[PDB]
């Protein structure tokens, strides 16, 4: 019972996320540029991710094989799209912030569709060709050590690293033109953190011998990133209000 | 001796007859008669069609005569034929300066009229021969900026401008046939009566004239606004006219004993209205507004009997079919809807 | 009912060909940059040039292009057509800043840029205000031959900010009437928030060469706070 | 018919003083903002004062900024501009300019020629 | 002022021509104005919705 927290999480991140999935695609005036566009393939992953992750650890019984390591790759899959899905808004905003000028290509959102939602599915077959033998206190994981440190610790920190650095680019700008001729902004902030997914950097602190709680901040964090995603782009902007209101 | 004081004197005497004539025949108003008959009913529409397309905001759309193709002009510099049935696309037709602000439809659908901030009137020959389409004409005499445009036949239109003057022109020789002037302020739209033989027109004075189109001089004046006039349209019989302005009003004139007959007002809406058209019947009337929605009146009870909102910004443009099938808007989102 | 469908789908060709070729003009349209230059009319495009009615020149800075459209044949009834212009990048605004002696053109345009900056549809579009026309001994106060203080009652009474730089050997009370004329604006533009849009100042005078790279240098800014407003950053 | 009847300007000795009134009527006072503006002989029109709706947001030129004073009294569509210490700068004709459109903080069109909703004006001149 | 005679004279023939014309009464111009939106009630689809069948956009 000492991490019953992260199945009241998961199953909570996914209520909201189904819920401001539905305000996007029916409402027609929001859903217009770029950055409201992102959101609804990034809280299509996540809504993914939570919803087979439960799947994964309630009704789990022992299937010979078959069973087992089908929902050993549709988790591995689907925590590859969003970690991928974060990186490209990383990619987005060092367009429109750092060089602003003659951006605009043809197809933008089916470009980034290709790339979000395949390369993924190309990493994964891959190491799925050589070996079905993946996956396995059973939950079916990936039940190797090297292919692990490949597809997820190595696909993780070369995103990181070009997503926290479009964290640091964005707010050495923002204390530019605030500093130029001070609360309300920490509502901005705080979204721009759970958008980007920093908050997996606990995972950095926890790989070196545990802790006693900082893995309880690891837990409790990234198992609501689509509940907080919710009240700071869904709740909180009223002109998604004045949509929902009046019904 | 003092000539400007007592000829701006004689004004006064001479103005003084026209609002006591007018008092004298007011034996009733409208709504005294109207009181007894049925009223129209809440009416709805559902948006049955949306053209995209375009780049920046509209300015401006023509119906055709047949009742199915349309025009439309945008800033981004276009202008495009589309069909309304099918949603399809004909004739995008470059422009050589963007900032177009009005276009025109011939009723033998053989031109497109268009002109804007370059002082400058295009024809656009569209049923043509051995090629595309291609600029006919470029009437060019006006010192402001082209505001409207309306086909008689295909050798005639009548021009609108920001020079305080209307003009009818002749194609094929290029220069202006008659040029009417009396307005002080820019002309912002006009509309012809049914039977083409007279026009009226209003401007950024709180006015608007009747104009003869083959004598070349002004009937009638009325003034009830309180701003600038921004939209005008016949009764369909052509012996009234109402009028848009920028005081969140509209108003019904007849021409026989020249006064207002109806005020469209409200309390809520404290915005200008940039648009107005009528029903086939000559029963509803149609506005379109600044806070990017569009009522409906009747015409008869002054009432409110209906609202269109499916714009993002404002609404520039509204128009019916000759038919009376539908209505088309248009707004500075570049989309064009079709309620029905 | 097949000979309804013989010509449609030749409507329907009809139609793909006139989306490739909008495809390629929304690539043309979408990088462009389009500016408004306008003035009381004594400066006008003395400063801001590259070496009918509208009037149509364009250049480029850096390999990105650009627009500017200066009015002209129109009347001065503004009114109208000045809201044909909300979907510009920056509205060019040239100031003569030297009307002491021909009145009064300097507090005529300040009644324009409280019209402009106030107006309804101009809310969310940004100015690039010019003070042309230095003249720092003609006709000021190096020479002493007007006063600036009978034709604004205040600046007898206000001193120079905290943080101006001067040229070196530049006259101590013309930088005292330089950052004044600034500072009459700038106070139309810091009192109402609700536009969210901006001013940014400048000085030109007669050699004016990099004043196609300040303009450049804060139309990037323009578009960095519409990008940073969509994330509701600002 | 939107009409402004300005009255009550004449002759005066300098540091003497003078009222100038209006009669507004075909509009509802109340939603417009007002001005005053004036025309040396020889020079073209300029502005010297306005007042909002009802309003004590009230703004001057710089010339006659410690002197004058502009009221108006929506009860009765009247606009007045109390004015003091005449010098002979101010030999000018006087107009009284509402701004086109209710309800805005927007007024453009006000020192122009050729404008619609204005006066024909007041002369008002001192001499010693 | 000279050239300012001018309108102030040009206005004054205006007002001179529009102000001899036959008005009728108001009552007689409303009430056909109600007659016209009376006989041409049905021939309206804004007004009396035609049905779907024969209606052109679905």
């Amino acid at each position: 019972a000492l991490t019953f927290i992260t199945y009241i999480g998961c199953g909570l991140s996914s209520i909201f996320l189904s819920v401001t999935l539905v305000t996007y695609i029916a409402f027609e005036k929001i859903r217009r540029d770029y950055p409201s566009k992102i959101l609804i393939q990034l809280c299509a992953a996540l809504l993914l991710l939570n919803l087979i992750f439960l799947l994964d650890s309630w009704i789990a019984l022992y299937n010979t094989r078959g069973f087992c390591i089908a929902v050993a790759v549709f988790l591995h899959y689907f925590l590859l799209v969003s970690f991928t899905w974060m990186g490209l808004e990383a990619f987005h905003m060092y367009l429109a912030l750092v060089k602003v000028f003659n951006t605009y290509i043809r197809k933008y959102i089916l470009k980034f569709c290709i790339v979000g939602w395949g390369i993924p599915a190309v990493v994964v077959s891959i190491v799925l060709t050589i070996s079905p033998d993946n996956y396995g206190d059973d939950f079916c994981w990936i039940n190797s050590n090297v292919v692990f440190y490949i597809t997820v610790v190595g696909y993780f920190c070369v995103i990181f690293l070009l997503n926290v650095s479009m964290f640091i680019v964005v707010l050495v700008q923002l204390c530019r033109i605030k500093k130029k001729k001070s609360i309300q902004d920490l509502r901005s902030i705080a979204g721009l953190t759970f958008l980007l997914g920093i908050t997996w950097g606990f995972a950095f602190f926890a790989w070196g011998p545990v802790n006693v709680t900082f893995m309880y901040l690891f837990a409790i964090f990234n198992t609501l990133q689509g509940f907080f995603i919710f009240i700071f782009y869904c709740a909180a902007k009223e002109n998604v209000r004045k949509q929902w209101r009046r019904y | 001796q003092s000539e400007l004081d007592q000829l701006r004197q004689e004004a006064e005497q001479l103005k003084n007859q026209i609002r006591d004539a007018r008092k004298a025949c007011a034996d009733a108003t409208l709504s005294q008669i109207t009181n007894n008959i049925d009223p129209v009913g809440r009416i709805q529409m559902r948006t049955r069609r949306t053209l995209r397309g375009h780049l920046a905001k509209i300015y401006a759309m023509h119906w055709g005569t047949d009742s199915r193709l349309l025009v439309s002009a945008s800033q981004d510099g276009k202008l495009i034929i589309w069909d309304s049935y099918t949603t399809n696309k004909v004739h995008a037709i470059p422009l050589r300066s963007s900032w177009v602000m009005t276009c025109a439809y011939a009723p033998s659908g053989n031109y497109v009229a268009c002109g804007g901030l370059d002082n400058i009137c295009s024809i656009y020959n569209l049923k043509t021969r051995e090629g595309n389409v291609r600029v006919s004409r470029e009437l060019a005499g006006h010192t402001g900026y082209l505001s409207c445009c309306r086909f008689l036949d295909d050798n005639q239109i009548v021009t609108s401008s920001g020079d305080t003057t209307c003009a009818l022109w002749d194609i094929e020789t290029g220069q202006q046939t008659t040029t009417f002037t009396g307005h002080t302020g820019d002309v912002m739209s006009l509309s012809l009566a049914p039977d083409t033989r007279l026009f009226v027109s209003g401007a950024c004075d709180a006015s608007a004239k009747l104009w003869d189109v083959r004598e070349g001089m002004c009937r009638q004046t009325f003034t009830g606004h309180e701003s600038d006039i921004n939209a005008i349209c016949f009764f369909p019989n052509g012996n009234a006219f109402a009028t848009g302005s920028d005081d969140a009003t509209c108003r019904l004139f007849d021409l026989r004993a020249d006064q207002e007959l109806m005020t469209y007002s409200h309390d809520n809406i404290i915005c200008g209205i940039t648009s107005v058209s009528f029903s086939k019947s000559g029963r509803l009337l149609l506005a379109g507004y600044d806070d990017f929605n569009c009522n409906v009146w009747d015409a008869l009870k002054a009432d409110r009997a209906g609202v269109l909102a499916g714009h993002d910004n404002r609404v520039s443009c509204l128009g019916v079919t000759d038919d009376g099938m539908a209505v088309a808007t248009g707004s500075w989102d570049s989309f064009l809807k079709i309620w029905n | 009912t097949e000979d309804q469908r013989n010509e449609e789908k030749a409507q329907r060709e009809a139609n793909k060909k006139i989306e490739k070729q909008l495809q390629k003009d929304k690539q043309v349209y979408r990088a462009t940059h389009r500016l408004l230059l306008l003035g009381a009319g004594e400066s006008g495009k003395n400063t801001i040039v590259k070496q009918s009615g509208i009037f149509e020149t364009k250049f480029q800075v850096d390999k990105v292009n650009f627009h500017m459209f200066d009015v002209g044949a129109q009347r001065d009834e503004r009114r109208k057509w000045i809201q044909c212009f909300n979907d510009v990048t920056a509205i060019i605004f040239v100031v003569a800043s030297s009307s002491y002696n021909m009145t009064n053109r300097l507090q005529a345009a300040l009644k324009l840029f409280d019209s402009i900056w106030n107006n309804k549809w101009l809310r969310d579009t940004s100015v690039i205000l010019f003070l042309n026309k230095q003249d720092l001994l003609a006709e000021k106060v190096l020479a002493g031959k007007s006063k600036i203080e009978d034709y604004f009652p205040e600046f007898a009474r206000y001193t120079t900010p905290e943080d101006a730089t001067p040229e070196p050997g530049e006259d101590p009370r013309v930088t005292r009437a330089k950052y004044f004329i600034r500072d009459e604006f700038l106070r139309i533009s810091t009192a109402s928030g609700d536009g969210r849009h901006y001013c940014y100042p400048h000085f030109t005078c007669a050699v004016d060469t990099e004043n196609i790279r300040r303009v450049f240098n804060d139309c990037r800014d323009i578009i960095q706070r519409m990008h940073l407003r969509q994330y509701e950053l600002l | 018919q939107v009409q402004l009847q300005e009255s009550g300007g004449g002759l005066v000795q300098p540091g003497g003083s003078l009222r100038l009134s209006c009669a507004a009527s075909g509009f509802t006072f109340s939603n417009y903002k007002m001005n005053w503006v004036r025309q040396a002989p020889g020079k073209g029109l300029e502005w010297v004062s306005d007042i909002s709706q009802s309003g004590a947001s009230i703004s001057y030129t710089g010339s006659v900024k410690g002197r004058f004073t502009i009221s108006r009294d929506n009860a009765k569509n009247t606009l007045y501009l109390q004015m003091n210490s005449l010098k002979p700068e101010d030999t000018a004709v006087y107009y009284c300019a509402r701004c086109p459109a209710p309800f805005t903080r927007d007024c453009f069109d006000v020192t122009s020629t050729t404008y619609a909703y204005r006066g024909q004006g007041t002369q008002v001149t001192v001499s010693s | 002022n000279t050239a300012s005679i001018a309108q102030a004279r040009k206005l004054v023939e205006q007002l001179k021509m529009e102000a001899n014309i036959d008005r009728i009464k108001v009552s007689k111009a409303a009430a056909d104005l109600m007659a016209y939106c009376e006989a041409h009630a049905k021939e309206d689809p804004l007004l009396t919705p035609v049905p779907a069948s024969e209606n052109p956009f679905r």
